[PDB]
């Protein structure tokens, strides 16, 4: 069979990327113990009442699998590692005293862990040495799971405690849930990451463009400099009033967008310090519209300059694209300086960009060649994108 | 002519230039036949390491910067069975693939043991509680009493 | 094994940024009340020197330059060609009394050059060009020397002083020129700073201040720049990450302003604009500042940043294996060898890390693998009319790493992969070559006072009165920390120059380590 | 390197010796805290610890950092 | 109009050998007695600015008998 005791004998790092490809989900789910024990947990296992066995099978499951070696040494590990190796750990109330949850890809309840045994195993026995113990900052808030009746109740648990210093990033998405949330990111000095979803929500708190100074239910001026990245989902137009800046974001520097049908990146303002777009799972893409300002330093035709372009990424070459560059026997040495400083009138402060399952692309791409040649560029599942320019 | 590089046990294995391709830490050595020192790898499972190569030398595999790509990718069929030998053997191999830096014979060897933590049936997890003995004995009983009362 | 194995090695990170890092090089203590100041016909010294060359000699001086030096002189102007002119011009005029301050920049940069040069040029092809017989009958160390006995060396130190000698007389200071930069940069490639830290440390401060004093953020042209002007800026540009790499290499304590305040590669200066061949030279420094950032620091560093390096340096192998290699050129041989030479030492280095802090598998097997792999490369060039390759200073600081730590490492853990390593590593410093001279005798007496600390280790036998154990051993390697320690503290250099007061069973076995074993030589 | 390079240098910025001369003054004060820097005192105050010479050469240490920094400002 | 200044570098003239002899010419100049007087105004007049760098000059008045003893000597 299997024994964890040879498991454990492997290395940490052997260890680390056996974890790493569970992604976490231990339990694998996809009479008397359904009478009492369910309705605790009915309200997370509601989705998956089809199936009387499965449910059974993970009761079977709930009453040990907290308490387990194999998943203790994952959260060891995690911790060890900053928690990026499943997701998320969050806030949870439920049985009124308010324990931390997990959820899986099916996002379904796993594991339960209040705050006292917690830190007692995944930092006590982690930390070899004194630094920052209380420096717990991968747990997060989310509100989205939770009823206004509970968040009211929870948040006061937390403003009577100091688990509010410990958080590490919070969930958005006229809502009362909402807006007793906004009184309390001054409290929480550790929160660096702010995310929200819905079309609706996003133009009160995030955009700025068509912005009213609401206080009390907008974010307050002291919480802006604290959040450094930003993780928008299930959007149709990010910029549906027309502009999307971000430039009262000071400190932004990673910006995600996913799950968007259009977006355009003409329309889209940055900040002075923004430095990483990362893109998954988006519809249609434009690009910044750079081409014709080539075209006019140029001076030439367009079907003439078809002719100027000519066809290390052996490392990284996929077969979607093809690979294209300027030619520079044709251009001036001052002129090819001239064409790389307009790209970069348009890639300001930009220094990583990533492409994840698009499907169009209505115009040509182009990217500097400082940023190709140090494979910071990832067109990745592009199969629908024909061609990019390097220039 | 052709790569050929020792083994732990002492035997010679020559192979070719190509083969070589999968392991990253022999380009790191032809910077300038040769032949190569692999003290912790075995004769005999050094010898799956180099048959593995050569049947996947066809195929393309990801890119490393992808995450999600790698990790959804499902195991192969033909790879499956090649990789069944030994509980106590499958360690070896992933530990091969570690010291020569092949990435994909690594990935392929942890899908099998990362799918056998899914395949243990409930009823272990109740004997296997008690082997680490992670638990102090007034914790490790005070976890007992609860389970009957909910039992 | 050994219980508290773990614990000892990270006593080593300490023992090695003092013991090699500064202690070796980095330090340097003379009195001032002692050594007099130069003055007046002390030059005269340096004037010997300034006719001692002839009109034909120089030239096939710098032929030797432009064709197998190409990968050091990049720091200068690009061209060799067109520092013929300058050269010419300065034969132009020699004895007219008459001289400018642009005039007089060009003869300092000119002759940096040759300093460079004649440390790099094999023994076999100065014989021909210079005479031996009439420079020791003016003054000598010894009465009778060739240029195998330590002559290189003593002539090549003379051409630097002289080169430092026109700056004087131009006033570098009053009238600040990017020539002032240039001139310095060229010197760097030779030993010189390790012979005069204080000198060079300062120095290199003049440096810094002329550079920022352009202030000139951006190095990319733009499009109301002009034409002349664009190709200034980016020629400025590889300035300024050539003068970052040498501003690490004399990083310390004596130096207080450093320039390389570049964000590493993570995931607020400027970086990630340009791809030039001195910046990825400069790329290869910058992952070892993450890694060697540590050495003084007590807390260990985040496993990302112990694994990031890994990925990329891995992206960095491909690059340079992509540039193309020409036999019948010894310039992209010469670069060749550098580039590889930094990517196995930045691997070694990372390596390393693993074993002392987290312990993970194979990862004493991969140090050793990657320690083979640099003397290959150092046996490999030398074979095949390559000697002067091993000339550069980086060979140095590399085996200095190299050779304490395994010996270290092997006094205390016995295991037979490791004692076979020693003895072709040994072997490999006999046969360095001689233009090092003092920095390369201590090396030998920095290894074999460890070599036979380990017939001490063996011969007491281990006493432990509690959780801690202790040793003679550990007495004495402590006491040698503290030692450089405070000859490197200027703390007590203030009483000196304010006010007039001075300047601030086991122990039989430990003196007797102390007393037949004294390290502090530095000072001579 | 030594103390009293700091000390010459103030004394000339006590006339109007820097104004005729911005380059050359300039130039002196960057070596100035340069060797000024050297010492790495991060607090100047006596140490009752330290010895009693050692913390009053701390203290007449502590007015030259001031007038560095004073003059640091008037040369800004 | 106090930090700028303009020079070219082809005009200006470089120092030279035997062009410092103007430097030693002023040295020569001064005399024993008459550095003594200068010292002596410096007393009551100069008061809260040497002090706040060199302190007092009472140290000085050995420094200088010493500076023209050692003059003579070619030591250094």
């Amino acid at each position: 069979s299997f024994n964890p005791v040879r498991f454990l004998e492997l290395p940490i790092d052997i260890r680390k990327e056996v974890y790493f490809h569970l992604d976490g989900n231990f339990c694998g789910a996809h009479k008397k113990l359904l009478r009492y024990m369910y309705p605790v947990f009915a309200t997370y296992l509601n989705i998956f009442e089809y199936s009387p066995q499965l449910i059974e099978k993970w009761l079977e499951y709930a009453f040990w699998l907290r308490y387990d070696c194999l998943v203790l040494d994952c959260f060891k590990v995690n911790h060890l590692y900053d928690g990026t190796l499943i997701d998320a750990l969050e806030w949870t109330y439920l049985d009124n005293e308010l324990r931390l949850a997990y959820f899986n890809k099916a996002s379904m309840l796993e594991v339960w862990y209040t705050f006292k045994e917690y830190k007692k195993w995944v930092i006590d026995s982690v930390a070899f040495d004194e630094l920052d113990l209380l420096n717990v900052s991968n747990i997060q808030f989310n509100i989205d799971n939770l009823t206004p009746q509970l968040v009211d109740k929870c948040l006061s648990i937390l403003e009577q405690k100091d688990l509010f210093a410990t958080i590490g990033e919070v969930q958005f998405g006229t809502s009362i849930s909402v807006i007793r949330t906004i009184r309390s990111m001054e409290s929480m000095k550790s929160l660096r990451k702010i995310t929200v979803r819905g079309e609706k929500l996003y133009e009160l708190l995030i955009n700025f463009h068509g912005f009213r100074d609401n206080p009390g239910k907008t974010i307050s001026y002291i919480v802006k400099r604290r959040i450094n990245e930003i993780r928008l989902s299930r959007m149709n137009q990010i910029s549906r009033t027309g502009l999307a800046d971000f430039t009262r974001w000071d400190n932004l520097q990673k910006l995600v967008l996913s799950r968007v049908a259009y977006i355009d990146l003409n329309s889209i303002v940055f900040p002075k310090n923004f430095k990483s777009l990362t893109m998954k799972r988006v519809s249609k893409i434009k690009w910044w519209n750079i081409e014709e300002n080539i075209l006019k330093e140029l001076k030439v035709d367009k079907r003439t300059f078809k002719s100027l372009y000519i066809k290390f990424t052996k490392f990284f070459n996929l077969r979607h694209t093809r690979i294209k560059e300027l030619d520079k026997s044709e251009i001036n040495q001052i002129t090819y300086l001239r064409c790389q400083a307009i790209v970069w009138l348009s890639f300001r402060t930009l220094n990583h960009i990533k492409l994840q399952n698009v499907s169009e692309v209505f115009n040509n791409i182009i990217v500097p060649r400082a940023l190709f040649d140090s494979k910071r560029v990832e067109i990745y599942r592009c199969e629908k994108i024909s061609q990019v320019l390097v220039i | 002519s052709n790569v050929v590089l020792v083994s732990g046990e002492g035997e010679r294995f020559t192979v070719d230039k190509k083969i070589a391709e999968r392991s990253l830490l022999l380009k790191n050595y032809l910077n300038d036949e040769i032949v190569m020192p692999v003290p912790n790898v075995r004769s005999s499972v050094l010898q799956k390491v180099i048959e593995w190569a050569e049947h996947h030398r066809d195929s393309n595999f990801p890119d490393e910067d992808d995450d999600d790509s790698r990790k959804s990718a499902p195991v192969d069929s033909w790879d499956r069975e090649f990789l069944k030998v030994d509980q106590e053997m499958l360690y070896e191999i992933i530990l091969a693939a570690n010291y020569l830096n092949i990435k994909p014979l690594l990935d392929a060897g942890c899908k099998v043991v990362a799918e056998m933590i899914r395949g243990r049936s409930p009823e272990e997890i109740r004997r296997t509680f008690n082997i680490v003995n992670d638990f102090t004995p007034e914790e490790e009983a005070a976890i007992r009493r609860e389970n009957e009362w909910a039992e | 094994s050994k219980e508290y194995l773990p614990d000892l090695l990270l006593f080593w990170q300490n023992y090695e940024y003092w013991i090699t890092n500064i202690g070796l090089y980095k330090t340097k203590q003379r009195d001032l009340t002692r050594t007099p100041a130069n003055l007046d016909t002390d030059t005269e010294e340096c004037m010997f020197w300034m006719n001692y060359l002839q009109k034909d000699q120089s030239f096939q001086l710098m032929n030797f330059a432009m064709e197998n030096l190409g990968a050091l002189y990049f720091g200068s102007i690009g061209d060799i060609s067109e520092l013929y002119l300058r050269v010419e011009q300065y034969w132009d005029r020699r004895a007219d009394k008459n001289h400018s301050v642009d005039g007089k920049y060009w003869d300092a940069l000119i002759w940096s050059v040759f300093t460079m040069c004649i440390y790099y040029m094999p023994v076999e092809k100065l014989a021909e060009i210079f005479s031996v017989y009439p420079l020791h009958e003016y003054l000598g160390s010894n009465k009778r020397l060739n240029w195998e006995d330590g002559m290189q060396l003593v002539m090549c130190q003379n051409f630097a002083r002289c080169s430092l000698f026109q700056l004087k007389q131009c006033d570098f200071m009053a009238h600040p020129d990017i020539r002032l930069v240039q001139a310095y940069l060229i010197l760097a490639t030779t030993t010189f700073p390790y012979d005069e830290p204080l000198l060079a440390n300062s120095l290199l401060t003049q440096c810094i201040h002329t550079f920022k004093n352009f202030h000139v953020d951006d190095f990319r042209p733009l499009l109301n720049d002009d034409p002349v002007e664009s190709i200034a800026k980016v020629t400025l540009g590889r300035i300024f990450y050539r003068l970052c790499g040498c501003d690490y290499l004399q990083s310390g304590p004596r130096k207080p302003i450093a320039l390389h305040t570049e964000v590493s590669s993570l995931l607020v200066d400027v970086y990630r604009e340009e791809n030039s061949t001195e910046v990825l030279y400069w790329k290869i420094i910058s992952l070892d500042r993450d890694l060697d950032q540590y050495l003084n620091k007590s807390s260990k560093p985040p496993l990302k940043t112990l694994d990031a390096i890994r990925r990329e340096l891995d992206i960095f192998q491909y690059k340079v294996d992509s540039l193309e290699e020409d036999f019948r050129s010894n310039n992209s041989r010469f670069q060749k060898f550098i580039a590889l030479f930094q990517i196995s030492t930045v691997s070694w280095k990372l390596f390393k890390m693993y074993l002392i802090y987290y312990d993970t598998a194979d990862s004493l097997l991969k140090v050793i693998h990657y320690s083979k792999v640099i003397i290959s490369l150092i046996v490999n060039n030398f074979h095949a009319k390559s000697e002067f390759f091993n000339r550069h200073p980086m060979v140095m600081q590399t085996i200095t790493r190299v050779v304490s730590f395994i010996s270290f490492y092997q006094i205390f853990v016995e295991s037979a992969a490791v004692k076979q390593l020693l003895v072709d590593l040994t072997e490999l410093t006999a046969n360095l070559p001689t233009i090092f001279g003092s920095k390369l005798d201590k090396l030998v007496y920095l290894t074999e006072r460890l070599s036979k600390l380990k017939l001490l280790w063996d011969k007491v036998q281990l006493l432990d009165s509690g959780d801690s154990f202790y040793h003679p051993v550990f007495k004495i390697l402590q006491n040698d920390i503290k030692i450089i320690e405070l000859k490197n503290d200027e703390m007590f250099s203030l009483i000196k120059g304010l006010g007039s007061l001075v300047p601030l069973d086991f122990r039989t076995i430990v003196e007797e380590f102390q007393s037949e074993y004294n390290i502090s030589d530095i000072l001579s």
